[PDB]
């Protein structure tokens, strides 16, 4: 049990009488009045103790990535790795350590819609011995800039528009494209958010990255440069954004639900910790300096290497006590670990520490449950809003001869202190500029779009195309044309026809390298398991049976099932009226509900008119695996879906079976999508 | 500095009153704890926290130190099956108000007329102290007073004061320069009440009360002083040797202390030798320091001593073992005198009343 | 201009140079480093005044109605109403007060959908020459629970459950239903929300209450009761679930941008102020306890009477420190009105007050620019977080010889105090309890069921049978049952179809088959359809687009805001089908020509998904919206099964098909294409 260190601060009410906040039992449904219509009175101290509560129960959100969800876990080290790094949590094969993770988006509020396009946050926190380690990740490896300091320029520009807060939640508006267009350093992990990592099906479905060159040292001061992988064991999985934008309306917690269900049912999702690692004299070796945040190093310059694997396997008890007040930073860090000049990074170090204080009011925050280190604290600190310890050392300095020099100096030699990588050098001019070697905006956003599936391409377009059609201003529409043009032509012609305007080359930083790794859509999911199948059925006739025997063998794969008919008979796990094709990975049609797809069946008060024809052709049309048993193929033929389309499954209920189980695993069907010039006479 | 006391803090078989000030009390300090601790979770703080148990759907707020397991976080409700219960006066111990309290008449914005007298009691309080007991009362008003320079105001404190006492008002507006008002005999009356005076009842221990040991590091008065220390500490008392510094068996330097310090003050013998000449002039404390200690003791009403040929020092401060309060001869007689002196604790016959 | 005195705090930062919050000229695209490649330094002032400003940004969120949107307006009284009130925004006609609305949904957070399902926020503050008055109301007369200790109890049923957080602006889930279930008081708000009230087209088509009686008093101590009225001069409206679900996705800021959209356009909505009034004595007269929020009192009781009107034409400039930062108060009160012993509106005064301390983390929050009287404030407060005045009184302290009396007390006959209703009184013993007057949780909850029309009926039906499937819990579909079975049993009948679960047997104790007005949304057209919307399907390909343009000049003329969309942006285009849904429109025309994208090649271009003009027809079609097509256009319509001879489908030339479209957009939602049970 990951949680087992929160079982000493959790609270049972089952079975006890209501009490005030500092005890007495009371009741509070009725408030004290001075007479029988009377008015309430200030000694009611049973009110106001409890709506005072009440009015005070919101804490600020967090400044980016306000919405996501998360659950504890626990990390696997895969071998002693002390030749690389002296990492305690890393020290020894099969040491486990308890993590919390935190998945979210970035630009949207708190209740904002999970299937947003926007990149998505991956922050692992490690409860290791030698103090927390954090590694506050992207399911992306790029940034969008090169130094800390112009994050507020980034985030107000993708964020709503000051004056009408409007849009939620969308880099589709004027401000966030002239920012990208102005500041092109942006253009690399625009790319990646116009992609499937934009819209991913889970959190689970999503690979992780530290984005920043680190350093990992060993006991003797020796250090590597280092970046950070989380590599999915579920397969990486994207979604179509017409479908992503239904599934923000129809299920707004789709990726929380996603993850909570994957753990209730025993099905803990898994990622593997891996690591690139650079010599120090090679970090500008590889055609970009490594510190330069906007850059990734490509695979086939240097592999990944498998230290450990986490697997998140409980949900929160509270999800406010803990989700919502868990506090990254990356300057958790611990001994075995140090940082790099990436400016970037450097920044985040301090703004982490400081929006603390405003999230949550004082500087004692790191002692609330979830933050708190299971490895202890001792130092001279002391008072503070919220102190929720008593000190016993009344000697709280240092140097100390009454203290008797306690608590003492830990460093590199003495303690197992934190140590400041010993051969770091600082050299030059103080100055406010960025390295030269940062200058190249375009090289890696074109290798990127090299190295996708046409069909994946063509969503990068597509993506562009919806995003930038928003951007009223004329001027700011050329200007991301010509940035555009500047990574391909090509790709700059084809959103300029959707924008109206006119398609000249600018190869400088043309090419055609690509890399392996970054693609979604060209590789099949090593598992099925958790995956949604919605049974389309009916309540008349003998289609339920069949449903039921369906859902039976489909469940012995892993697979979950709902069962969808007019109302709730035995059997059913869900109406026509509350079903949506959004909440599955395929659409089946049980023997027998082709009556409901025309004629009478299909218009009925239970449900709105023609959902399950809409539920059986947004599957379709969203590439999913979509199948009828028997007589159902009439549902298909009524869509104008053929029999032996690829992903499309019609036969008796063992072959359907067969033929579903093995689509899921393509996962989506991309022959169904158009690509540029397709409809060319 | 955390403890939050509210008066609203409240049990089962106590109950409120309709006193106005009362009233208020209760919204002001949860409301203030909100500044204080800013946030809603002070209750949770170590020192706050009751040892009888907290359960109820309260949630979340900054600094939430609990994790709740029932997710049925509300009243009245199935899925939690009625808990946590409601409690009342007849099942759960529960917090009740007063059954046959009722509310009658108008929503004023008003005070009882019972309320309106205002002078009646002062004049109780005040006659039921002792007479130099009252003059401390009057010379805190005349210092106080004192100290305003708008002249109406202490001409109205003046007319506030004559509606109390005539004699109080009139001792009052000697130190101010004002005249003597006519009698304002409306509220006058000459009641007592007992357990309001202070100065008419001796202490009922001496324990832990502080005695100031002067002494020297010439000749032989420290050794004498720490026979005197050891015998006054079987009493309980808490004794500070002073010399002019920290010799062996030194508490404390003459630099360092004051007589504000203790209960009672008494000279080693020996120690005269600091009260005039060479042994009052010292680069190790103030001119004067040993003498100012005595004179502050005699004149603040402590028992003061000396031993011996320290009763010189008595004499060069115009003291006399005449006095109550002041002790000479040998140490077991200064002893015994200084440890009466503490039960009687302050000597107001040091202390001139208007007119004696 | 509404927003004339927040001028003074109006920052141009055109035409200048950065600067750091404590002045002096800077750059700020570069942290200061220890050489070329070095790492940042702690003595970069620059960097961290900057960042530490921006990781301070977020204040708390409203603890409910935390998603909304606000304007400012004119409130104009349309007479002297010294009869019935001392207020002085009502005491002349013509005056007119500056006011600021906020609308909200209840349950989301600040980033939920506009069109989630959900109470609304109607909060309206009157910046009077006598202080600040806000009527801080809701789109629906009746409130859920009838004593404030009971609100957060209802607020955590009702938000997401606390182990997962799910689900978001929603309550159709497990708590909810056991909370609607478990405290039956809640069942006439219920279905209120069940209905249009609760997926409304816009705030614009809103009416607002105050719910609670209050009173109003004369100068010489003289009360009514009083029940607070905004009634919409731009119609109600609604949409319809399964057309609410995707607009949740495709536009989650429909409604603030509709609004903001009206008023930029010139289209400043309006809403008249009208009020019941009824004596002291008739508190308990109409078969209810006036003190109770659960209950409506019926206009053919009461009789609306207006007061005035109120415009809301001017946006805000900054949204944060205008509309996320304004605190709306009960307690916000002034002379000529008072309480009533309501103990919803009892509790309420105190937690407004209370909650301003968390959202704002100080007491000196009514300092804000949008906080603040115009009236002036004069008392002895001082000090306190974030204290934005130097005071001059330094004797700050009443009663007192040395201030001379000032700042003086005022009171009923001396400046113009505030006064409590001279004649109320207490009697009895302090109780906590509920008056037995207010037992009665279901006559009303039919008496509104009774009044909406058949299909209208229908949608509370459809609306209660969806939220209620998702309930996990059986006993707790069974608990629904039972309570909706002492309000009708045919409405239990047919929710219980859809749980399939068998109704309970009639239980005739509150039947009764009485109507009252107003209480209705479709049984009225609209009075106006200007700021409507119409999507105009056309292509880019033929002469489409032409007839599109001159289609979209005739439709503006009658006030409609018109969305020309094509493949691309093409000249003339307003939107692409790819960036297009039918949530966005009030209407939907074919241009004739544009049939060529509803089937064959036209439909398979890679500029937008498979079916796409398609589906936004289809969509229009089955949410009940006029849709039309214009000559060779009607090929569209028959290509997804719809003909002319149907209401609200419009086909021929383009003058026959505008006026048919201007027509049905009054009738604004279709009713025969929804089925009734049966
Ligand atoms: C490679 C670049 C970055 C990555 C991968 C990243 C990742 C993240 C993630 C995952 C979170 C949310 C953690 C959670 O779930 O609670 C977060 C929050 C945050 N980020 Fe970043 N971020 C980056 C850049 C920056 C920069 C440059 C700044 C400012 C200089 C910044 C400031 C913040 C702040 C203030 C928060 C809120 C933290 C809190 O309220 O607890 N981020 N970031
Ligand atoms: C007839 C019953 C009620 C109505 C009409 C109502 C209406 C509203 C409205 C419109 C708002 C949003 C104001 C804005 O736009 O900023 C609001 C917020 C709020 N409501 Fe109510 N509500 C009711 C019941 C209650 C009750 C019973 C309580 C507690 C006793 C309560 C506590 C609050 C609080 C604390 C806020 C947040 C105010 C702020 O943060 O500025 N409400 N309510
Ligand atoms: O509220």
């Amino acid at each position: 049990d990951a949680r087992q260190r929160l079982k000493e601060v959790e609270v049972d009410d089952n079975g006890q009488f209501m009490t005030t906040d500092f005890g007495g039992n009371i009741e509070e449904q009725f408030s004290l009045k001075a007479g029988g219509r009377g008015s309430t009175l200030l000694e009611d101290f049973i009110f106001r103790q409890k709506l005072q509560h009440f009015d005070h129960e919101r804490i600020p959100e967090r400044v980016v990535h306000a919405r996501g969800a998360g659950a504890h876990g626990i990390f696997t080290s895969y071998g002693d790795w002390s030749n690389i790094t002296a990492a305690s949590f890393l020290g020894a094969k099969d040491k486990q350590t308890p993590v919390f993770v935190r998945f979210s988006t970035v630009a949207g509020s708190r209740g904002s819609a999970d299937t947003a396009r926007d990149v998505h946050g991956f922050a692992t926190r490690f409860y290791t011995d030698e103090g927390n380690f954090d590694i506050v990740g992207n399911n992306i490896p790029v940034f969008f800039i090169q130094d800390a300091i112009r994050f507020p320029d980034l985030i107000h520009s993708v964020k709503p528009s000051p004056d009408n807060e409007v849009p939620q939640a969308a880099t589709a508006h004027d401000s966030a494209w002239d920012f990208f267009s102005s500041q092109p350093s942006a253009l690399h992990t625009l790319f990646w958010a116009m992609s499937g990592n934009g819209i991913p099906r889970s959190y689970r479905h999503m690979d992780g990255f530290g984005i920043h060159t680190f350093r990992l040292v060993t006991e003797d001061g020796k250090s590597k440069l280092v970046k950070w992988h989380w590599k999915t064991k579920q397969g990486k999985a994207a979604l179509v954004w017409e479908e992503a934008q239904v599934l923000a309306g129809k299920n707004a917690d789709f990726h929380r639900q996603d993850l909570w269900d994957a753990i209730e049912s025993g099905n803990a999702p898994s990622w593997e910790l891996a690591v690139q690692l650079i010599d120090e004299d090679k970090a500008q070796a590889y055609g970009f300096d490594l510190l330069d945040p906007t850059k990734f190093l490509p695979e086939e310059f240097a592999p990944l290497q498998v230290l450990g694997e986490m697997t998140l396997n409980r949900n929160p008890m509270n999800y406010f006590a803990e989700t919502e007040q868990i506090s990254f930073q990356p300057g958790h860090i611990v001994r075995g670990v140090d940082f790099t000049e990436d400016p970037l990074l450097q920044g985040r170090l301090y703004s982490y520490l400081d929006t603390q204080l405003n999230r949550h009011r004082g500087p004692n925050f790191e002692q609330l449950p979830i933050n708190r280190p299971v490895s202890g604290v001792h130092n001279n600190h002391r008072d503070g809003q919220g102190q929720a310890w008593i000190h016993k050392n009344i000697h709280h300095y240092s140097p100390s001869y009454l203290n008797k020099g306690y608590p003492a100096q830990a460093n590199q030699t003495v303690g197992r202190g934190f140590f400041t990588t010993p051969g770091r050098t600082a050299s030059g001019v103080l100055n406010r500029e960025l390295s030269a070697t940062f200058d190249d905006h375009y090289t890696q956003p074109r290798l990127f779009f090299n190295s996708l599936t046409p069909v994946e391409q063509q969503f990068v377009i597509n993506a562009i195309r919806f995003e930038a059609s928003h951007v009223t201003n004329e001027q700011v529409k050329k200007n991301v044309l010509e940035q555009l043009n500047k990574i391909s032509n090509d790709v700059a012609k084809r959103v300029a026809v959707a924008l109206g305007l006119e398609a000249q080359p600018d190869p400088t930083y043309y090419h055609n390298n690509v890399t392996r790794g970054v693609s979604i859509f060209n590789e099949s999911l090593p598992t099925i398991a958790t995956l949604r199948v919605g049974v389309l059925s009916t309540t008349k006739g003998g289609s339920l049976d069949k449903a039921k025997a369906l859902k039976e063998q489909l469940e012995k794969d892993g697979l979950k099932v709902t069962v969808i008919a007019e109302y709730l008979a035995s059997g059913v796990d869900q109406t026509y009226s509350a079903a949506d094709a959004t909440a599955f990975d395929a659409v089946v049609v049980a023997e027998g509900a082709e009556r409901v797809f025309s004629g009478k069946g299909a218009m009925s008060p239970l449900f709105p008119a023609g959902r399950p024809s809409q539920i059986l052709t947004d599957g379709y049309r969203w590439g999913k695996p979509v199948a009828a048993v028997g007589s159902a193929k009439k549902a298909l033929q009524s869509i104008g879906v053929e029999e032996k389309e690829a992903g499309v499954y019609a036969g008796a209920q063992d072959e359907v079976i067969k033929g579903v189980e093995e689509g899921l695993k393509v996962f989506k069907f991309l022959e169904r999508f158009a690509v540029d010039g397709d409809d060319e006479e | 500095e955390q403890i939050s006391f509210q008066p609203g803090h409240i049990v089962r078989g106590v109950d409120f009153t309709e006193d106005p000030l009362l009233q208020g009390r209760l919204y002001s300090y949860l409301d203030t704890q909100l500044n204080r601790h800013r946030g809603p979770n002070f209750e949770q703080l170590p020192i706050n926290r009751p040892v009888s148990g907290v359960h109820n759907n309260h949630r979340d707020g900054q600094g939430q130190a609990w994790i709740h397991k029932n997710i049925h976080h509300y009243s009245p409700s199935y899925l939690n099956k009625g808990y946590p219960a409601q409690a009342n006066q007849t099942v759960g111990r529960g917090f009740f108000t007063t059954p046959g309290r009722t509310a009658s008449g108008v929503l004023n914005r008003e005070l009882s007329a019972t309320f309106d007298d205002h002078y009646t009691q002062p004049r109780l309080f005040f006659n039921s102290l002792t007479p130099v007991e009252q003059q401390f009362v009057i010379n805190a008003i005349r210092f106080e007073a004192s100290h305003v320079t708008n002249e109406q105001v202490k001409k109205n404190v003046l007319e506030q004061l004559n509606k109390i006492s005539n004699d109080v008002a009139k001792r009052v507006a000697v130190a101010l320069g004002l005249e003597a008002p006519q009698p304002d005999p409306t509220y006058y009356h000459n009641n007592v009440t007992r357990g309001v005076s202070i100065f008419n009842e001796s202490l009922p221990t001496i324990a832990t009360l502080r005695v100031g040991v002067l002494s020297t590091t010439k000749g032989g008065s420290l050794d004498k002083a720490k026979a005197l220390k050891e015998q006054l500490e079987k009493d309980g008392l808490k004794v500070t040797v002073i010399a002019e510094y920290l010799a062996s068996g030194v508490d404390q330097t003459y630099s360092a202390a004051d007589a504000t310090a203790f209960d009672a003050v008494v000279v080693a013998e020996g120690a005269e030798r600091v009260f005039s000449g060479k042994g009052a002039m010292s680069p190790l404390f103030p001119a004067g320091r040993p003498s100012q200690i005595l004179t502050d003791g005699y004149r603040w009403g402590k028992p003061v001593a000396a031993v011996g040929s320290a009763k010189k020092a008595l004499q060069s401060i115009g003291v006399e073992e005449k006095e109550a309060g002041v002790y000479a001869g040998a140490q077991d007689e200064v002893i015994k005198g200084v440890e009466e002196g503490l039960k009687v604790f302050k000597f107001l016959e040091r202390f001139a009343v208007d007119g004696d």
